[PDB]
């Protein structure tokens, strides 16, 4: 057991995000205003992942899925450069909370299709992660509809359940 | 059902007749019309038994107004059990024979009263006088026809001291009836008796003999010294009905001592310690002695100005003694102890009980009105609990806020500018009524009041009374003050308050406004903005033509209410 | 964890409410920490005791999110307790219900239609103003469906989502094209339903929905004729519901047409006869009938008969059946007006009538029925029944008296003679809301003011403790006291007014303890317009506005130092100000 | 001046009644319970209620709501005392007073509202003599409720002559949250109980300031009584005169004296709590205890209230020593300690999670109240110096003491 | 006790 | 009353 | 359309609940302890409805039991008696001799029932055998 978000920004790829890892198929998604949970079972951990979409009527409510939350899935676009201010903002207005103090981080750099996408080293270094304290932050470049990298990232969130 | 009852009831052994009684005392504990069965319990009425006679005797108390012509079958068993040897029965049978309420009954019942008023064993004597009482209640004239007053009064010049008790319980009792006609008072020397019978009676005996002292009083210094020195060890009583009566006669013998001697101190401070232990009683009591505390410190404050601490609540206090001991903590503040005050009322209004915070928060404007020294900490206070940002705390604070700056309202111009940001959604109308009074009256240090009554003015024709009226004269005023950036304000709102505006008043101050502004507002600026003349506060010391005798009546529903003892009884 | 039976066989064990709270808060800790632990096997019976806990009138605040995770299960009875939890502790303002929106809208594709049901009755019985925008797409499409369960759910749904967003009925007219043909009745009853909120809304929509009028015609003769069935069979009276619902339908179309009006005619004319009556069904069928007739402009036959209807109701010993003829004659007041004022002693003898809405309707009744021919004595009833009401009825009256006599009043004389009865003898009952009005039709009135303040004057010698009426006495004084006192100036004959005890009065209204300090500020105005309307005795009330300078009321301590000012410094130019305020409508 | 002493129950209706006068009628009683609900479902609760011309006090006791009405301008402070004797003489004879004792024991209930009153007026409620002619179980009432000694019936004999006394001292506390303290005054109630033999004249002797200085040792400890109140047998001239407390004793337990002194010394036990209360989050108590008291007397059974939030959920408790309970009824952590020594100093850290959604309406901050006793240990320094027993027959009894302190209403005000 | 008995007795 | 007592002297005029 | 349902027993005490409109929850506990008040403080020849606040409030007792609704003023008002009759006759044609207690134990159960009668304010089925067999096979469902 190990309790899951994946907060974020709208269009981020996050539903299929969370119906790659448990099912396996990119299916075609509205953009969800409430939440979804699969519980992923993988690397013999059920990892129990509340998709919270992030809309702007919705973000307000993310602080009601802040407890007993062993980590987070940050889950930023790569093609929005626009957007990368406020997601700079989100996670600089979030991860100072008191409720969520010990969850860890994963952040993914989801949908890698252009040269208009960057890497992990330019969203870590727009979203200042280096600046972060008592945080086992771990950026991860993920395809979520090719599933390249999003695994790679559970195995590293296994790692880093038992101490 | 019954009428098995009523078998049961006319049978020739004990046993079964007796739990008839008990049953028929039962079915008329549980709220049963029994009223049919009465001319056949009282034929099992005369018993050898003595624990079956006390419940017959209940069934005739309870049941004589509902069958009053069957009630004339007990009065032959009355006055033949007024002749037993056991003193029990024969107070049982007094006792039972004053309760029946039966205008065909008391005219014969005179004459085994007399008999017992006479009677050896003091038992029965000390139900016997006030069984006269009983007697005076129901038939006036009856009584003194046969002259149980002379009787009644011979009873006090007697020893053996609960009989003395009694008889001045119902003596007082008789003497309160009667329009003062042969007043039933006495000499000193009979003060000397009852003084020093009061020292031996029960507990509940020196109430009574300290409610006859209510109604006399001295013609000296040495004569009031010499009651008060033994009245005065009455302060040293447990029973919290005695102390209280000790310090009505008390606080009405004060009256009459002199200043200038040691015994108005000696007595002061002897008078202080049992009103302050009176508040380690229990709480149906504690509303009794606050009322009582309440209306002896508007009297004499000399007593209880050194205490201040034992009038701060607690929390598991009730409600009905937290409003009473903010009440007093407003009449016993003064420059020693603003700070406890202060402090003490920061830390009520953090409650839930609203009214309870609506009162502290009013106690906090009745001590800055209290004391001038302070008003800068009060005023600080109250500002301290609008930045916390609760809905009915700030609306009784502004209030409070109003309260102060008409009365100080000099040197409280830092104040308004943290008032000016104070998020207008403030709603009931007897706030908005203070906010917009502080806004117009101070419209030199707010250097925005033009826009924010703007806000005040979207609505104008269905807010209340009292915020339209407010309104019309704050902008007036503000016009005035200033005419350039409010010059097409006034003119809305006369054209608000004139035209579309059906309130009489409102149309009557609109047009006095208008036809001043057009007549000539130079003139104005004496007319409206004007040195108002120092405002006369509303003075809730009680009239000394009352309290005069409200301090005869301590320890009653005369001083809880703080009404005079005639505006509430029927 | 225990079960819900225990925790309510508990709770029947507490005797005292102040033990009731320990023994909720005694398992609602065990339910708060159920919750931490993120328990999935004992979730169920957790928001079940939750919402018994919340039914008492407990807080149960903090249970919401674990509603909304029942909500996302995939077993049956975790969704079931869910959606009761969601329509029960949620609302539209909880704030954290937006979370229900996805959940819903993947329940809505369910595959089991038990699951639908769940999530078409949540969103219909608490969705929200903006969950509605998000789930008017997908409601309509389980609107096109041919499954019945569904049908019928999604036409509430439907109903529920043009209610909160009523810009959104326009996506509803191409879902309901051709559906009044379903063999069912309870589709059919909530499709009318929809047709009914449809209408109700725009009149956009009526001239598409007037051309189904011979259909559901046809229908609602079906339904008479086809005279029993096992289902929807009410005491032998076939299928009440569909029948009420299709009349209020009928009811709301045709109600300034007069085409569909004669198209609606021949059913309305049969049901108004071919009803069984005896039971509550056949009442309620037919006073339904009786408000479809009335609001169409119908055949003149039927209103004649819907008269006797009503005349057959209002006789009945069942007091049920006399709210509901009261109820209609209520309804159509204006509407065949005439035939309405012949049962008016019957309306009149259910004012004497044990009731409180018997009473109440019969007055209301009462004060619309009156035209300006049975003003005269009719009001001698009202102005009897004002004195005999409840404690609670004499509001409601005498505002009634007010609105009857601006009406329809035969004189001048007489309107200010009841109004004047009205606010000596109800007093403290008649809102201060009727000051202004009173105040607005006695300074209408131009002609009749000396009438006026004496009988004002001679009412408030008497008593002060009535608050609306010195308040309407004060300003009467203050505008019309030349004719109060007439030439005056000094000393005359003693008339029964003399210049003194007019303003003594007004000095014991001023500190009187019964004063809710509007009155009080009248009777400054009318003090200080007491200078200009006297010549008499001035320089006197000028020593009460003096000492009234330093009270503590605000606006009063306004007021006199603002008039104080006049008298002491601008004496010629106070009477250039106190001219007579102006009339109006 | 009663009028009808009712017993109502928490529903309203009746369990007995017995009017008294006559002058207020049997059936306004059922308009009691409306009026009740009415002022405090709006606040306005007072013991004094009013129907017209009917005033209602009255007392709630566990299930009863010893209503007494009146008309007239009642003596209210008597009828309170009044209630509150009839409380305790029916707790002196049902050991509980509840509604299965009043519909058990309508024989003597009935006897001992027609004993207790008449016309209003109270006449004779010692219960120790009451239990001498009505009786669950009649003769000439006794010489004792006669005579001047009315609260001790003569000739009774024991085998033994002891006298028991527990000089309890009670220390009350109101620590406001800035950490100074308001209110710290002790409330001492010397309660014996007697076992002698006939009609004895005690003198009990204190350590009295005035006593010690108006015989010449004004150096010495002397304990201050600020006010003192004694019950009805201690004789108040001679202790008014010089100080003396003389009087002739029921027999059983009672309450002699109930001192009341103010204390300028710091407090017993003193609660030095924080909270670390993060919104929607969580909580802390890092409260610590320490005992200003002496190092030889141990403060048995201390149990240190300290109120949590209403919602709090899934606790973990790290103390040093103690259990800690947390009662959830009350909201509270009920950190009881068994054995806790004087000088010691013994730390509790709470720690709670929270809803996170927040509460609907705001809750109030009661305060931390300790429970503690510590036995053989008098706060103020009152000594009990000498009991003499003074008989006509002549013997040699055995007078006792010991000695507690107790709480009071041992506050303190929090965060 | 008055709950035991049925609604509307059929 | 699980504690015990202390006795206290009888004459001490 | 039915504003709320309040069955609430002789006591005065509140067995269920049901607002088809969303007032916060201040108003529901002042609403219903007055409207509680209300009818328990009403005779029994008194006609059935309420002129309750522009909500012709009905009730229709059936044991220590009673039952409430709120019609908007538009609608019919007997047959909302009519549907607090069918409701009293799902609940024992679902139970089988439905009591007071079965409606306190079963209450979970009684919300079932009259989510499967009245939604969103309206009546959905107007028959009483599609009601209970809808319910009956959503509960075979288990
Ligand atoms: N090329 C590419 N497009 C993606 C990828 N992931 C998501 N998208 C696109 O992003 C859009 C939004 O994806 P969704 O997951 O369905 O919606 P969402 O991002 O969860 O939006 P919210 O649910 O409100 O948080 C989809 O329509 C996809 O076309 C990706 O990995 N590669
Ligand atoms: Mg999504």
């Amino acid at each position: 057991e190990m309790r899951i978000l994946m907060v974020g920004l709208d269009a981020a790829g996050k539903t299929t995000i969370l119906y790659k890892l448990k099912l396996g198929e990119i299916v075609t998604t509205i953009p969800t205003i409430g939440f979804n949970v699969e519980t992923v079972e993988y690397k013999n951990i059920s990892f129990t992942v509340w998709d919270v979409g992030g809309l702007d009527k919705i973000r307000p409510l993310w602080r009601h899925y802040f407890q007993n939350t062993q980590g987070l899935i940050f889950v930023v676009d790569s093609n929005d450069r626009e957007r990368v201010n406020e997601a700079r903002e989100e996670l600089m207005r979030m991860l100072a909370e008191d409720e969520l103090r010990d969850a860890v981080l994963l952040v993914f750099a989801n949908k890698q299709d252009l040269p208009n996408a960057m890497n992990a080293a330019e969203i870590t270094d727009k979203l200042g992660l280096h600046s972060l304290r008592h945080r086992n932050w771990y950026i991860q470049a993920t395809c979520a509809t090719s599933g390249d990298g999003l695994y790679e990232g559970l195995d590293w969130l296994s790692n880093q359940l038992r101490n | 059902e019954i009428f098995e009852l009523k078998a049961e009831l006319n049978s020739d052994k004990k046993e079964k007749k007796k739990e008839a009684v008990k049953k028929v005392i039962a079915s008329m504990t549980v709220g049963k019309d029994v009223s049919a069965l009465f001319p056949d319990v009282v034929n099992c009425m005369q018993t050898d038994n003595l624990e079956l006679k006390k419940l017959v005797y209940l069934y005739l108390m309870n049941y004589a107004k509902s069958q009053p012509d069957m009630a004339i079958m007990a009065v032959n068993t009355f006055v033949k059990d007024c002749e037993d040897p056991n003193p029990l029965i024969r107070a049982l049978a007094v006792r039972t024979m004053g309760c029946i309420r039966v205008d065909k009954i008391t005219e014969y019942l005179c004459e085994p009263l007399r008999k017992c008023l006479k009677d050896e064993d003091p038992y029965v004597r000390k139900t016997a006088a006030v069984c006269v009482a009983k007697l005076h209640d129901i038939n006036a004239q009856l009584v003194e026809d046969q002259g149980f007053l002379d009787t009644l009064k011979d009873l006090i010049s007697d020893s053996n001291p609960m009989v003395v008790a009694n008889a001045v319980a119902a003596l007082s009792e008789i003497a309160e009836s009667h329009p003062s006609s042969n007043l039933l008072d006495l000499n000193p020397q009979s003060i000397n008796k009852l003084l020093t019978a009061l020292n031996e009676c029960t507990e509940w005996g020196q109430i009574f003999i300290l409610d006859c002292l209510a109604n006399y009083m001295p013609k000296d210094d040495r004569e009031a010294q010499s009651i008060c020195e033994r009245v005065t060890p009455r302060l040293s009583h447990a029973n919290s009905a005695v102390v209280l009566s000790a310090v009505k006669v008390l606080m009405k013998f004060m009256e009459m001592l002199s200043k200038d001697l040691d015994y108005y101190g000696t007595l002061l401070k002897k008078l202080a310690p049992p009103l302050v232990t009176l508040l380690s009683a229990e709480p149906e009591l504690q509303y009794v002695a606050l009322r009582n505390i309440n209306l002896i410190v508007q009297k004499r404050p000399e007593i209880l100005k050194h205490e201040m601490k034992v009038f701060f609540v607690k929390y598991n206090d009730p409600i009905y003694v937290k409003l009473e001991k903010l009440d007093i903590m407003i009449r016993l503040a003064s420059q020693a102890n603003i700070a406890q005050v202060l402090a003490e009322l920061r830390e009520y209004a953090t409650e839930v009980d609203v009214d309870f915070v609506r009162k502290a928060v009013r106690a906090i404007g009745r001590c800055a009105i209290k004391v001038e020294q302070s008003a800068e900490r009060c005023v600080s206070t109250l500002l301290d609990l609008i930045q916390t940002k609760v809905n009915y705390v700030v609306q009784e604070a502004i209030v409070v806020i109003k309260d102060i700056f008409r009365k100080y309202p000099n040197k409280y111009e830092s104040v308004i500018a943290t008032l000016c940001e104070n998020l207008d959604s403030l709603d009931e109308p007897e706030a908005r009524a203070a906010m917009i009074w502080i806004v117009g009256e101070y419209a030199e240090r707010i250097d925005n009041a033009d826009e924010l009554l703007e806000s005040f003015l979207e609505g104008f024709h269905d807010k209340s009374t009292q915020v339209q009226l407010q309104l019309l004269t704050a902008i007036v005023k503000l016009f005035l003050k200033k005419p350039t950036e409010t010059q097409e304000l006034v003119q809305q709102v006369l054209s608000l308050a004139t035209q579309d505006s059906d309130n009489p008043d409102l149309r009557d101050r609109g047009y006095i406004y208008w036809r001043l502004l057009s007549t000539d507002p130079v003139a104005a600026k004496e007319v409206v903005l004007a040195e108002k003349p120092l405002i006369s506060e509303e003075t809730d010391l009680i009239e000394p033509t009352l309290l005069d005798e409200l301090i005869c009546y301590i320890g009653t529903l005369a001083s809880v209410y703080h009404k005079p003892p005639s505006a509430f009884v029927e | 964890p225990i079960r819900l039976r225990e925790l309510i066989r508990t709770i029947r064990t507490a005797r005292t409410q102040a033990e009731e709270r320990e023994m909720i808060q005694k398992e609602c800790a065990a339910i708060r920490s159920s919750f931490r632990e993120e328990d999935n096997t004992y979730r169920c019976r957790n928001v079940a005791k939750l919402l018994y806990m919340h039914m008492l009138g407990y807080p149960a605040h903090f249970g919401q999110l674990e509603c909304l995770k029942l909500i996302a299960s995939q077993k049956f009875t975790d969704k079931r307790i869910g959606y009761l939890g969601a329509m029960l502790l949620l609302d539209e303002r909880q704030d954290v219900h937006l979370l229900m929106t996805n959940c819903i809208k993947n329940d809505l594709n369910h595959s089991t239609q038990f699951v639908q049901g769940l999530a078409l009755c949540t969103l219909g019985c608490m969705g929200s103003s903006e969950m509605c925008r998000d789930l008017a797409g997908e409601v309509e499409k389980l609107l096109k469906t041919s499954n019945s369960y569904l049908r019928k759910k999604a036409a509430l749904c439907a109903v529920h989502v043009i209610r909160k967003v009523p810009e959104l009925m326009e996506m509803f007219l191409p879902a309901t094209k051709n559906l009044l043909n379903e063999k069912n009745h309870g589709v059919l009853h909530t499709s009318v339903v929809l047709l009914t909120e449809m209408c109700e809304r725009s009149p956009d929509m009526l001239a598409h929905f007037r051309k189904l009028v011979p259909q559901l015609v046809r229908i609602l003769k079906n339904l008479i004729m086809s005279g029993y069935s096992p289902e929807h069979d009410v005491s032998g009276i076939s299928d009440p519901f569909l029948q009420v619902r299709i009349l209020r339908l009928l009811r709301i179309l045709g109600r300034n047409d007069d085409d569909s009006s004669e198209a609606m005619n021949d059913i309305l004319a049969q049901v108004a006869t071919n009803t069984e009556t005896s039971k509550n069904v056949g009442n309620a069928i037919l006073y339904e009938t009786v408000l479809t007739i009335m609001d169409i402009k119908s055949e003149s036959g039927l209103r004649v008969l819907a008269i006797n209807i009503l005349g057959r109701f209002l006789l009945n010993n069942d007091k049920n059946i006399r709210y509901v003829a009261l109820t209609s004659l209520l309804k159509t007041v204006q509407t065949d007006h005439n035939a309405v004022q012949r049962h008016r002693s019957t309306i009149v003898d259910c004012l004497k009538d044990l009731d409180v809405s018997i009473k109440r309707r019969a007055m209301e009744l009462s004060f619309a029925l009156v035209n300006g021919n049975n003003i005269r004595g009719m009001m001698k009833e009202l102005l009897y029944f004002l004195d005999s009401c409840e404690p609670e009825f004499k509001a409601d009256c005498a505002s009634g008296i007010f609105l009857a006599a601006e009406k329809y009043a035969p004189s001048k004389r007489w309107h200010i003679d009841t109004i004047m009865r009205v606010l000596t003898t109800a007093g403290s009952y008649v809102r201060d809301d009727a000051v202004p009005n009173l105040i607005q039709l006695i300074t209408n009135s131009v002609e009749m003011h000396a009438y006026t303040v004496q009988r004002l004057y001679k009412a408030i010698l008497g008593d002060y403790s009535q608050q609306p009426l010195v308040q309407v006495a004060a300003w009467c004084i203050g505008e019309y006291g030349d004719l109060l006192v007439s030439g005056q100036c000094e000393e005359e004959e003693p008339i029964q007014v003399t210049e003194d005890e007019v303003l003594d009065i007004l000095e014991s209204v001023l500190i009187s303890n019964m004063s809710t300090s509007v009155t009080r500020g009248y009777a400054l105005t009318a003090i200080m317009k007491l200078s200009t309307r006297f010549t008499c005795t001035v320089n006197r009330i000028k020593k009460v506005v003096s000492i009234y300078g330093s009270s503590i009321d605000v606006e009063l301590q306004q007021r006199a130092v603002e008039y104080n000012a006049l008298f002491k410094k601008y004496d010629h130019m106070r009477s250039a100000l106190l001219e007579r305020m102006p009339v109006m409508e | 001046s009663a009028s009808a002493v009712y017993v109502l129950d928490l529903k309203g209706k009746v369990l007995i009644c017995r009017n008294y006068r006559g002058d207020v009628d049997m059936s306004e009683v059922e308009h009691f319970m409306p009026i009740l609900m009415e002022k405090e479902e709006e606040g306005m609760l007072s013991p004094i209620l009013a129907h017209g011309g009917v005033r209602f006090m009255w007392i709630k006791h566990n299930n009863l709501y010893l209503v007494a009405t009146s008309k007239k301008n009642a003596c209210v402070s008597l009828v309170f005392s009044f209630l509150y004797k009839v409380v305790q003489v029916f707790s002196e004879y049902f050991k509980e007073l509840e509604e299965e004792s009043i519909r058990d024991n309508f024989v003597i209930i009935y006897e001992l509202l027609d004993e207790l009153m008449d016309f209003g007026y109270p006449q004779t409620t010692d219960s120790k003599i009451l239990q001498e002619y009505i009786t669950q179980e009649a003769p000439r009432p006794p010489a004792t409720v006669t005579n001047a000694v009315s609260w001790r019936s003569e000739g009774i004999k024991y085998r033994k002559n002891e006298v028991f006394l527990d000089v309890i001292e009670a220390v009350n506390l109101l620590v406001s949250a800035n950490g100074n303290v308001l209110r710290s005054e002790i409330v001492g109630s010397i309660k014996m109980r007697v076992f002698l033999s006939g009609m004895p004249e005690l003198r009990l002797g204190l350590n009295d300031k005035v006593l010690f200085d108006n015989t010449g040792r004004g150096k010495s400890k002397s304990v201050e009584l600020e006010d003192v109140k004694f019950h009805q047998c201690v004789r108040l001239s001679r202790f008014e005169n010089d100080r003396t407390i003389s009087f002739i004793p029921p027999d059983g337990e009672f309450e002699l004296m109930s001192y009341r002194l103010n204390t300028h010394v710091k407090p017993l036990i003193w609660i030095e709590s924080v909270i670390e209360k993060h919104s929607h989050s969580r909580i802390e108590y890092m409260v610590k205890a320490k005992s200003q008291f002496k190092r030889r007397s141990t403060a048995n059974n201390v149990e240190i209230h300290i109120p949590v939030p209403n919602d709090a959920d899934s606790p973990k408790f790290k103390t040093t020593v103690g259990s800690v309970k947390w009662v959830p009824e009350n909201s509270e952590i009920v950190w009881s300690v068994k054995s806790f020594p004087g000088g010691k100093e013994y730390l509790m850290r709470a720690h709670f999670g929270l809803p996170s959604v927040e509460a609907e309406d705001k809750e109030g901050k009661p305060p931390i109240s300790v429970k503690f006793e510590i036995p053989y240990f008098t706060t103020s320094g009152i000594q009990v110096r000498y009991l003499k027993i003074i008989e006509k027959s002549g013997y040699q009894a055995l007078p006792w003491v010991r000695y507690i302190t107790q709480n009071g209403d041992y506050q303190l005000r929090t965060q | 006790k008055g709950e035991n008995t049925s609604l509307l007795h059929p | 009353t699980s504690y015990d007592y202390c006795r206290v002297p009888m004459e001490d005029g | 359309m039915i504003h709320f349902i309040l069955l609430f027993s002789r006591q005065g005490k509140l067995r269920l609940q049901k607002w088809y409109i969303t007032l916060p929850d201040k108003e529901r506990k002042k609403i219903t302890r007055e409207i509680v008040q209300i009818i328990l403080s009403r005779g029994h020849r008194t006609s059935s409805f309420v002129d309750w606040k522009e909500l012709k409030l009905v009730y229709k007792r059936y044991a220590s039991l009673y039952f409430c609704c709120a019609i908007e003023n538009q609608d019919n008002e007997l047959l909302t008696l009519e549907i607090v009759h069918r409701y009293v006759e799902l609940l024992d044609k679902y139970f089988g001799n439905v009591c007071e207690l079965d409606i306190i134990f079963n209450f979970e159960k009684a919300y079932f029932i009259l989510d499967e009668f009245i939604i969103g304010g309206e009546i959905q089925e107007t028959s009483k055998k599609i009601a209970v067999k809808a319910i009956e096979d959503s509960d075979m469902l288990q």
